[PDB]
């Protein structure tokens, strides 16, 4: 399935690019994270793949970021990445103001984390927790 | 180092039909699409016009016409550039099972006609803007998608604003459209997940 | 340039549709 691979081949570049460049400016005094987010990241897009379903991609991402933290106890505020969002060159505000809960229901994205996202992920983000390294997942390559 | 002048004058000069070369092509085939192919353009066209005039503002439009032939003739011209490249790539002929797929013929058309909407944006309700070409053909942004790439180094002449828009059209369907409830990667997830 | 390619030498458009 070329199709298939084509297309996570190229949404993984895009997405590692967008983590990292909020990475570099949020978490530079603790360059270990921006690998386990991407972990969780890549997790997802892989094996909890309904959780995108009318969701946007960037909503998963900030979810990553916000929740690995969490774990590690690194103090990150929701607001704070959303602030940081909004500099991307394609940001939009409605995608952290206006995100899907249940059915026809959307809250800002916090409602989101706490309501959806870290329940379907609660059980694996926990494997991040435990005081041992983990597997980290591989960074997409892009060289060139 | 492209100017949108050359592809301007390529298209302005180029047929509405398919080419000796193409149709070479069609006759090689184990299934001859020429007919599907031929006809496919003509209703296209006449629910395009239709759907162009009533997102512009109201009326009559006479600039939907226009537009669409430039679409078409782009649309061949880079069909033929596909084929002929394949055919170095696997050295067969044939091809037949490519060419009879609607979803094919219906991503390299749309694709072709958002470039040619592209470059006169500066031309109400609402019209183009990328996503609009999708409704319009009923088409699924998964499927537009698979198009991109390959229309991209089929086509030498387009500017560096092209593609640019190309790739934008590209990284919204990666971040949300192909993720609709109504995409076709759900399947193909699925399908792959066994 | 500056545009991801990613599509491999052995792969080509007939495959996305294969």
């Amino acid at each position: 399935s070329t199709s298939l691979s084509l297309f996570y081949k190229k949404v993984y570049r895009l997405a590692y690019l967008r983590l990292n460049t909020l990475c570099e400016r949020l978490l530079s005094e603790h360059p270990e994270l921006e690998h386990i987010i991407w972990t969780l990241f890549q997790h997802t897009l892989q094996n909890e793949y309904e959780l995108m379903r009318d969701r946007h991609l960037d909503q998963i991402m900030m979810c990553s970021m916000y929740g690995i933290c969490k774990v590690k106890n690194i103090d990150l505020k929701f607001k704070i990445i959303v602030t940081a969002y909004k500099d991307l060159p394609h940001a939009v505000q409605e995608t952290f103001k206006r995100v899907l809960i249940k059915e026809e229901e959307y809250d800002s994205i916090i409602v989101f984390y706490n309501s959806v996202f870290m329940q379907r992920l609660k059980t694996n983000i926990l494997q991040y927790a435990s005081t041992r390294p983990p597997t980290l997942s591989p960074i997409p390559h892009i060289p060139r | 180092m492209n100017t949108i002048q050359q592809l301007m004058m390529i298209l302005n000069s180029a047929s509405d039909q398919p080419s000796e070369n193409l149709i070479s092509y069609f006759n090689n085939c184990t299934v001859n699409p020429k007919e599907s192919i031929l006809k496919r353009v003509k209703d296209i066209g006449y629910i395009f016009k239709e759907k162009f005039a009533k997102a512009v503002g109201q009326g009559c439009v006479e600039i939907g016409s226009q537009r669409y032939k430039l679409g078409v003739r782009l649309y061949y011209r880079v069909m033929e550039s596909m084929l002929k490249s394949e055919e170095e790539r696997l050295s067969i002929q044939n091809f037949s099972k490519l060419l009879n797929d609607n979803i094919f013929h219906m991503s390299l058309l749309a694709c072709a006609l958002e470039v040619v909407m592209a470059t006169y944006s500066r031309s109400s309700g609402t019209d183009l803007s990328f996503p609009w070409i999708l409704n319009v053909l009923n088409l699924k942004a998964f499927d537009f998608y698979k198009v991109i790439e390959s229309f991209i180094k089929a086509e030498g002449n387009l500017t560096r604003e092209m593609i640019k828009h190309l790739e934008r059209c590209e990284h919204r369907i990666m971040e949300s459209l192909a993720w609709l409830s109504d995409s076709p990667l759900f399947d193909l997830i699925k399908q792959s997940k066994d | 340039l500056d545009y991801h390619f990613g599509l491999e030498e052995g792969e080509g458009i007939r495959d996305l549709f294969d």
